[PDB]
RNA sequence: CGUGGAGGUCAGUGACGAAGCCUAGACCGUAAGGUCGGGUCGAACGGCCUCUAGUGCAGAUCUUGGUGGUAGUAGCAAAUAUUCAAAUGAGAACUUUGAAGACUGAAGUGGGGAAAGGUUCCACGUCAACAGCAGUUGGACGUGGGUUAGUCGAUCCUAAGA
């Protein structure tokens, strides 16, 4: 389980693009694998971010989500415009 | 041919012999039943303010007389009525009780 | 295509037909032999009169038990009644009929109804 | 048009039943843009939708 | 269309490394921009590509 | 006399139409059966000497599938009950809004859960079938969104028991 494959892949819902705006969350999607420690690690080192709290939860469908909150001194609008979706 | 005339329907006497149940929902047939020889027409819309005045007192309590007044009207656009209906509506009178039926002018 | 036998010569004729169509068999058979040769104006005012309890339909062959009534004297009968499914679906086909006729160039004052059928569908 | 999700959202947001809600007749094409409880809170503020007051029960008999 | 079993079979064991991450990361864009495009082939030979130098590391 | 297959012959019939099927049209035989004509149809099939057998049906309250009369017949009668106008729509007794009339009557036709169910929750669109009349409605149909815990549960302990 490399900072690869922990994470797998941003969550573009027109309900879930309000919380980067608003709440400044990241909503991701990572493996069934990784834990609270992880996910927060992967995101600190691929982003260069200071994380407040991570949230997870395994979906119906099978995969696992996770709410990944940052701190006043970061901005979620401008990381996902750097990772490119908005 | 647009004209407007005042009536008073003895609803007493349509009723007689009827359930208890459907005393209210049957004077508006019988009312229906009235305009319709009246006016001649065939299309009869009663106010609103009609039904509240024959179901003041529930199912069971219609009034034995009843002061209307009838106008016959026009019909607008995609019309099958063959272009006539009629719009019936409550008068406001001490008592429905003596009263002869007469033409209102506009 | 591949109608039932119909005599008659298909240059002054249209045709109009529709199939697994969710009426009773029963009771649309009386509704086509009622009209069954008349003219298409004549059909077409019988078929409204129907509609609004002014006339009657004789059921002449599907008729166990069912109530007389005073408009089966026009034709002779006392049972009839009136299948309201069945008189639309009917005055339907005999609108496409008479719009098909109309497209062939024929006259419509001159139009009888000269071939109808029913059968049954699955 | 069809306002019963509106209805819905209405009660929850005045703290009411759906028994004690008045939907505006005459605008019912307010009402169908409106599907947020922002939008009917701006409603409710404006004057579309008015809450019905309570029937009484009085005590005087007793 | 991708890398090439003769080629990699000389390469150092830290550039074959070194390929592998760039591959690695590579994909993990390509997912975020096929979160918007309709159809994209590079993936097949990306995925292909990665197999083919684990295959020469592991050997 | 007729049926499926096998050996021999008729240098047999056939897309210019084999077999099959329809036919109050015809000819032969006491009969079982055989042969022609016309309609449909589309790829194989007969006569004679012999060999062989899973070889011929009206019944078995026979087996499988299909179809009738009864018959538009019996029936769709529990839970007191609905009415007016407008809107949408091809289309409104049954959808939505407003107005009136009633009901459950805090041991509720109200507000929550355990087990069980598994997406039935929400939005958009939509009516082939289904909801025993209808339908523009729907737990139906198609496409997407949705479940965030140091403090609530499991997790830990032991009971009957394994």
């Amino acid at each position: 389980l490399d900072s690869y494959k922990v994470i797998e892949q941003p969550i573009t819902s027109e309900t879930a693009m309000k919380k980067v705006e608003d709440g400044n969350i990241l909503v991701f999607q990572v493996s069934m694998k990784a834990n609270k420690y992880q996910i927060k690690k992967a995101v600190k080192e691929l982003y260069e971010v200071d994380v407040l709290k991570v949230n997870t939860l395994v979906r119906p469908n099978g995969t696992k989500k996770a709410y990944v909150r940052l701190t006043a001194d970061y901005d979620a609008l401008d990381i996902a415009n750097r990772i490119g979706y908005i | 041919d647009v004209v407007t005339r005042e009536y008073t329907i003895n609803l007493h006497k349509r009723l007689h012999g009827v359930s208890f149940k459907k005393r209210a929902p049957r004077a508006v047939k019988e009312i229906k039943k009235f305009a319709k020889l009246h006016m001649g027409t065939d299309d009869v819309r009663l106010a609103p303010e009609l039904n509240q005045a024959i179901w003041k007192r529930g199912v069971k309590g219609v009034e034995y007389r009843l002061r209307l007044r009838i106008s016959r009207k026009r019909n607008e656009e995609e019309d099958a009525k063959n272009p006539l209906f009629s719009y019936v509506e409550p008068v406001l009178v001490a008592s429905a009780k003596g009263l002869q039926t007469v033409v209102v002018e506009e | 295509a591949r109608y039932g036998a119909t005599s008659t010569n298909p240059a002054k004729s249209a045709s109009a037909r529709g199939s697994y169509l969710r009426v009773s068999f029963k009771n649309t058979r009386e509704t086509a032999q009622a009209i069954n040769g008349w003219e298409l104006t004549k059909a077409q005012k019988y078929l409204e009169q129907v509609l609004d309890h002014q006339r009657a339909i004789p059921f002449r062959r599907f008729n166990s038990s069912i109530g007389r009534t005073a408009q089966g004297k026009e034709f002779g009968v006392t049972k009839a009644r009136w299948p309201a499914k069945s008189v639309k679906f009917v005055q339907g086909l005999l609108q496409n009929a008479a719009a098909n006729a109309e497209a062939k160039g024929l006259d419509a004052t001159k139009l009888y109804v000269s071939h109808i059928q029913v059968n049954q569908a699955p | 048009a069809n306002l019963r999700t509106q209805k819905r959202l209405a009660a929850s947001v005045v703290g009411v039943g759906k028994r004690k809600v008045w939907l505006d007749p005459n605008e019912t094409s307010e009402i169908a843009q409106a599907n947020s409880r922002n939008a009917i809170r701006k409603l409710v503020k404006n004057g579309t939708i008015v809450k019905k007051a309570v029937t009484v029960h009085s005590k005087s008999r007793t | 269309a991708g890398v090439k079993a003769y080629e990699l079979r000389t390469k150092s064991k830290e550039q074959l490394a070194s390929q592998l991450v760039d591959l690695k990361k590579e994909l993990a864009e390509l997912k975020v921009q096929k979160l918007s495009r309709p159809s994209l082939p590079k993936i097949k030979t990306v995925r292909k590509s990665i197999a083919c130098v684990l295959t020469v590391i592991n050997e």
